[PDB]
RNA sequence: UUAAAGUUGCUGCAGUUAAAAAGCUCGUAGUUGGAUCU
RNA sequence: GCGCAAGACGGACCAGAGCGAAAGCAUUUGCCAAGAAUGUUUUCAUUAAUCAAGAACGAAAGUCGGAGGUUCGAAGACGAUCAGAUACCGUCGUAGUUCCGACCAUAAACGAUGCCGACCGGCGAUGCGGCGGCGUUAUUCCCAUGACCCGCCGGGCAGCUUCCGGGAAACCAAAGUCUUUGGGUUCCGGGGGGAGUAUGGUUGCAAAGCUGAAACUUAAAGGAAUUGACGGAAGGGCACCACC
C-alpha cells in the first residue's frame, strides 16, 4: 500500500486476524525478525505488528501480480496444515502447487520427471520448506515466505510476519494473499466482499 | 516367506490406477479382468498380480493410499474439500484480547472495535522450563 | 592429530586438579578426567526380598539402600563396558544415555 | 570500457546489486531480479508498469535481502511510511 | 624410545668424565 | 596501546564495506584522518561525512557508497622523492588507470598526481583504490 | 540491520548503552535534594555519595554509602535537581 | 658465482598438528608512542 | 567391644565452577599484609607498550645437615608365571614420601597457540559488581535487607550455531581482517641424520644446568585427509557342507 486509501486494511480484516491468532508469536525472536514485532508480553510471547503484516502481504501480492504467466508461480507447503490452502490458492489464481514432500533435484536436475523452472516461489514455512528454498539459490529464484518470530531469513526476499503455526492463521494468511492477488489483477470487485470464505483453506484434524 | 516383488506390485498398481471402475473385491473376477486387458505371461504371474489387486482394493475403502491416484477419488476428495460450515470459525461476537494487544490496536486507529474484551494477563512471570 | 576440543577433560581456566585413585586399579587419575558413577542400590536383591519381609518383626518396614560413588580410569570404563567407543559425530553428543525412560 | 576515440570496447556491461552496489557476475546463480507491480491511485488495479530490483547472492545469503527490498520499496513510495 | 637413549647417552658421559680428566 | 590512529580509521572503513554496510563509526577523530577522508571523498569513493564533538577527540560517521575496493595505511611514513614515486605506485596501485597514493607534503595532504603537478615530494600516508 | 542509522539513535537505544560507549559520554548520576524528617534544612546529596552525609547542626544521618547509589535513611525524602 | 630462491623474505617467508613461542613475571639500554594551537 | 598413642591425610558436597604471574590452591576460628572486577560529575596529568643486561618465584625427582617416622614404596631379599623373566602378579622392605634450614632450576612446565591495541555474525546459559521491574517467601505489618522470578550494563571461565573470512586439511569467531601483501614490539625456524654429541667457557657439594660445532652420511624423512587389509576393539545377521 503506497499510503493509498483504497489499499488500507479494514476492521473486518483486523477482526479476522485477531480471531485466528495471527498477531501472536512464539517465545523466541530471530534477530532479523525484530523490526516486525510490537512488544513482548508477560508469559513471554511476542506480538506481531499487523500493520507490518499488511504491508508485507501487499508487497508479496504485487510481486505475484507482476508475473505474466500465472503458472510460473509455484506455491509449496510441506506440513499438512498448509496442504489444503496451497491447493486452494492454486485453483483460484492458476499457480502450480506442491503439497507434501519436495523431491530434491526438482529445480536443478534437468532430466527428472517433475522438473520445473518457476519464476517465483512462495512457501508456507522457511524452516520446514528449507530444501525448496535453498534449491532456489541455484537457479535464480525470488522467494516469498510466511515467517514467524523465530524464522531464519536466508534466501528469503519477501518475509511476511505472521503466526505460521496455527491452522486458522495459515488458512487465513493464504486466503488473504489470493484475495489481494485477484483484487489487484482486476477479476474481483473491491467493494463487495469475497463470496469465498476462509474456511475452505483450513486444516481439519480427522 | 510370501512377499511380492516390484514387478507384480508395479503392474498391480498400474492396473488399479488405470481400471478402477471394473476392478472390485472379488478375486476370481479380478483374475478374469486382468487376462482380458494386460498381456501377461503364465497363470502363476497372472494370479499374483490379481491377488495383490484384490488385497489393495480393500485398503481403498478404508481411504486413499500413497501409491495410486484415481480421478474419481480426486472428485470425492474435492467434494470433501469443498466443505464450509454456515457459520465460520472467525466471526465471533466476542474476541478476547490482551491489554498489550489493545495498545497495538490503538496505534492502528482500531480503538473503536466493539467485539473486543480486554482480559487480565497472567501475573507470575514463569514461562521457562527448569534447567538440569 | 587432536581428537577432542576439551582434551578429554573438564579442566578450564585452572592449572592443576587434585588426583584420585581408580576404584578398580588404584591408579592416579585427574578428578576432571575420571569417569564417575553414583550407584544407589538395594542391600537385598529381588531374589531375597520375599525371604526378608516374612522374617521381619516390623510391619511395613522399608529396607535401606546403599550409596557408592565410583571413579574409573579411562581404561577400566572401557574394559568393564561402562563406556563404549562411538563415531566421530556421535562423540559430540554429551547427553546422558536414555536410561531414565 | 571505451578508448580514446570514444568507441565502447566492452563485451557487455554487467548488472550491479541494488543493495550493495556489487557487480553481479555471469556465474552468480544466487542473484535475483524481481519486478514489483504498480497500481492505480483510484481503482487500485495493475497499471501495467513495474519497478525492478536486483539482489546479489552474497547479500541474500547473509539474510539481509528481506530488509534490502523493503528499504528499496519504501524509497520508491510503494511501501507506506512506517 | 628417546627417553632411554637419553639415559644411555648420559651414563656414557658420566663415565667419560672419569676416564677423561685434567690429570690425564 | 593505540598507536597510529589513522591505521585504525582506515581498517574500520575497509572492514565495514566488506560487510556491505552503509555507515561506519570512526573513533577517535583526527585532522590527518579528516584530510585523508576528504581526499578520498573528492574522488567519489565515500561521500558526505560528519564529525561529532565530545569535548575530547571526537568521532566521525562516514557514509559508504560501495565503490571502495581497498584503503590502507603505510607504516612507517617513508620519505618519498619525486623520482621514487613511480616505483611506489607500481608496487601499491592495481592499475595505471585508477587508484591513488596519499602523501603529506609541505603544500598539504594530497594524492600522487597533484604532487606531480605541484612538483613536490613528501611522506607517504597511504593508498586507496 | 546493515542500514542502521548511527547518527540518530533513539533515546531508548542510548539510555541502554554503557555511559562511555554512547555517542556522547554522559553520567548516570545526579544530585538529589534531601529533606530530614525532623530538621528543616534542605541538603544537596550526590546520588553515589561515598561519605556518610549528616546535618551540620541537626545531628541526623542522611545517607549511608553502599556499592552503588548511596542509601537514604527511613523518613528522608528527595527529588532530583533539574 | 648470479638468477631461478617469496628456500634469508626491507619490498616479501614461517613458529596449534609438517622445523619452530623462552616455565612465569619484573626490569635498564634499544625500538615505538593518544586529542589538541590559522 | 571398650580405651590409649603416633604420623599422614582433608572424602562424599566438588561443577567443562572460583582465585593466582605461572608452578599451584579445599576441615573450623582468629590475627597479618595483599588483590581483581564493579561504582564514581574524586585526584595527578602522558606519568605508556615490549623488552639485551640484571633479577624474584618455579611440580616431581635429586643433594647436604637437624626432627620424626603412620601409610606407601625405587634398591634389595623372596614366592609365582614362563621356553626363558633380571618384568608384569604377590609377601616383606632400604633411601624416599612428612616437617625445619640451605642447594638444585628441570617437565607432553601444553591451549603443543608471546604480549599490548582496533574492527568483524547470532543464541542460550554461568561467576562477580551494579541498575530497573509484576509477583511468591523470611508466616501474617513499617521500610530497607536476604532466597526465587523477568530483563539491561561491564569485566571473567566456557558452550552451541554460521557459506564472516581463512587453511594442505583437520579445523579456527580466531588460527579472520595476507599477492587488494606495512598498528607496536620480544623470542625463535631453514631437508633428514651425526647431535643437543665433542670441545672451550660458566654455575653447582654432587647429579647435572646454560652456551654449543665440525668431519662424515643420506633422497627423502615428515603433516593432513581417502579407499582397502588387519586388530588377542565394540555391536548386529545368516547356515543341519554350524551347533542344539
Ligand atoms: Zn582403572
Amino acid at each position: 500500500s503506497g499510503a493509498l486509501d483504497v489499499l488500507q486494511m479494514k476492521e473486518e480484516d483486523v477482526l479476522k486476524f485477531l480471531a485466528a491468532g495471527t498477531h501472536l508469536g512464539g517465545t523466541n525472536l530471530d534477530f532479523q525478525m525484530e523490526q516486525y514485532i510490537y512488544k513482548r508480553k508477560s508469559d513471554g510471547i511476542y506480538i506481531i505488528n499487523l500493520k507490518r503484516t499488511w504491508e508485507k502481504l501487499l508487497l508479496a501480492a504485487r510481486a505475484i501480480v507482476a508475473i505474466e504467466n500465472p503458472a510460473d508461480v509455484s506455491v509449496i507447503s510441506s506440513r499438512n496444515t498448509g496442504q489444503r490452502a496451497v491447493l486452494k490458492f492454486a485453483a483460484a489464481t492458476g499457480a502450480t502447487p506442491i503439497a507434501g514432500r519436495f523431491t530434491p533435484g526438482t529445480f536443478t536436475n534437468q532430466i527428472q520427471a517433475a522438473f520445473r523452472e518457476p519464476r517465483l516461489l512462495v512457501v508456507t514455512d522457511p524452516r520446514a520448506d528449507h530444501q525448496p528454498l535453498t534449491e532456489a539459490s541455484y537457479v535464480n529464484l525470488p522467494t516469498i515466505a510466511l515467517c514467524n518470530t523465530d524464522s531464519p531469513l536466508r534466501y528469503v526476499d519477501i518475509a511476511i510476519p505472521c503466526n505460521n503455526k496455527g491452522a486458522h492463521s495459515v488458512g487465513l494468511m493464504w486466503w488473504m494473499l489470493a484475495r489481494e492477488v485477484l483484487r489487484m489483477r482486476g477479476t474481483i470487485s473491491r467493494e463487495h466482499p469475497w463470496e469465498v470464505m476462509p474456511d475452505l483453506y483450513f486444516y481439519r484434524d480427522p | 516367506g510370501r512377499v511380492r516383488t516390484k514387478t507384480v506390485k508395479k503392474a498391480a498398481r498400474v492396473i488399479i490406477e488405470k481400471y478402477y471402475t471394473r476392478l472390485g473385491n472379488d478375486f476370481h473376477t479380478n483374475k478374469r479382468v486382468c487376462e482380458e486387458i494386460a498381456i501377461i505371461p503364465s497363470k502363476k504371474l497372472r494370479n499374483k498380480i490379481a491377488g495383490y489387486v484384490t488385497h489393495l482394493m480393500k485398503r481403498i475403502q478404508r481411504g486413499p493410499v500413497r501409491g495410486i491416484s484415481i480421478k474419481l477419488q480426486e472428485e470425492e476428495r474435492e467434494r470433501r474439500d469443498n466443505y464450509v460450515p454456515e457459520v465460520s470459525a472467525l466471526d465471533q461476537e466476542i474476541i478476547e484480547v490482551d491489554p498489550d494487544t489493545k495498545e497495538m490496536l490503538k496505534l492502528l486507529d482500531f480503538g473503536s472495535l466493539s467485539n473486543l474484551q480486554v482480559t487480565q494477563p497472567t501475573v507470575g512471570m514463569n514461562f521457562k522450563t527448569p534447567r538440569g | 592429530t587432536k581428537k577432542r576440543r576439551n582434551n578429554g577433560r573438564a579442566k578450564k581456566g585452572r592449572g592443576h586438579v587434585q588426583p584420585i585413585r581408580c576404584t578398580n586399579c588404584a591408579r592416579c587419575v585427574p578428578k576432571d578426567k575420571a569417569i564417575k558413577k553414583f550407584v544407589i542400590r538395594n542391600i537385598v536383591e529381588a531374589a531375597a526380598v520375599r525371604d526378608i519381609s516374612e522374617a521381619s518383626v516390623f510391619d511395613a518396614y522399608v529396607l535401606p539402600k546403599l550409596y557408592v560413588k565410583l571413579h574409573y580410569c579411562v581404561s577400566c570404563a572401557i574394559h568393564s563396558k561402562v563406556v563404549r567407543n562411538r563415531s566421530r559425530e556421535a562423540r559430540k553428543d554429551r547427553t546422558p544415555p536414555p536410561r531414565f525412560r | 570500457m571505451q578508448n580514446d576515440a570514444g568507441e565502447f570496447v566492452d563485451l557487455y556491461v554487467p548488472r550491479k546489486c541494488s543493495a550493495s552496489n556489487r557487480i553481479i557476475g555471469a556465474k552468480d546463480h544466487a542473484s535475483i531480479q524481481m519486478n514489483v507491480a504498480e497500481v492505480d491511485k483510484v481503482t487500485g488495479r495493475f497499471n501495467g508498469q513495474f519497478k525492478t530490483y536486483a539482489i546479489c547472492g552474497a547479500i541474500r545469503r547473509m539474510g539481509e535481502s528481506d530488509d534490502s527490498i523493503l528499504r528499496l520499496a519504501k524509497a520508491d513510495g510503494i511501501v507506506s511510511k512506517n | 624410545r628417546a627417553k632411554w637413549r637419553k639415559k644411555r647417552m648420559r651414563r656414557l658421559k658420566r663415565k667419560r668424565r672419569k676416564m677423561r680428566q685434567r690429570s690425564k | 596501546v593505540r598507536m597510529n590512529v589513522l591505521a585504525d580509521a582506515l581498517k574500520s572503513i575497509n572492514n565495514a564495506e566488506k560487510r556491505g554496510k552503509r555507515q561506519v563509526l570512526i573513533r577517535p577523530c583526527s585532522k590527518v584522518i579528516v584530510r585523508f577522508l576528504t581526499v578520498m571523498m573528492k574522488h567519489g569513493y565515500i561521500g558526505e561525512f560528519e564529525i561529532i564533538d565530545d569535548h575530547r577527540a571526537g568521532k566521525i560517521v562516514v557514509n559508504l557508497t560501495g565503490r571502495l575496493n581497498k584503503c590502507g595505511v603505510i607504516s612507517p611514513r617513508f620519505d618519498v622523492q619525486l623520482k621514487d614515486l613511480e616505483k611506489w605506485q607500481n608496487n601499491l596501485l592495481p592499475s595505471r588507470q585508477f587508484g591513488f597514493i596519499v602523501l603529506t607534503t609541505s603544500a598539504g595532504i594530497m594524492d600522487h598526481e597533484e604532487a606531480r603537478r605541484k612538483h613536490t615530494g613528501g611522506k607517504i600516508l597511504g593508498f586507496f583504490f | 540491520p546493515l542500514a542502521k542509522d548511527l547518527l540518530h539513535p533513539s533515546p531508548e537505544e542510548e539510555k541502554r548503552k554503557h555511559k562511555k560507549k554512547r555517542l556522547v559520554q554522559s553520567p548516570n548520576s545526579y544530585f538529589m535534594d534531601v529533606k530530614c524528617p525532623g530538621c528543616y534544612k534542605i541538603t544537596t546529596v550526590f546520588s553515589h555519595a561515598q561519605t556518610v552525609v549528616l546535618c551540620v547542626g541537626c545531628s541526623t544521618v542522611l545517607c549511608q554509602p553502599t556499592g552503588g547509589k548511596a542509601r537514604l535513611t527511613e523518613g528522608c525524602s528527595f527529588r532530583r535537581k533539574q
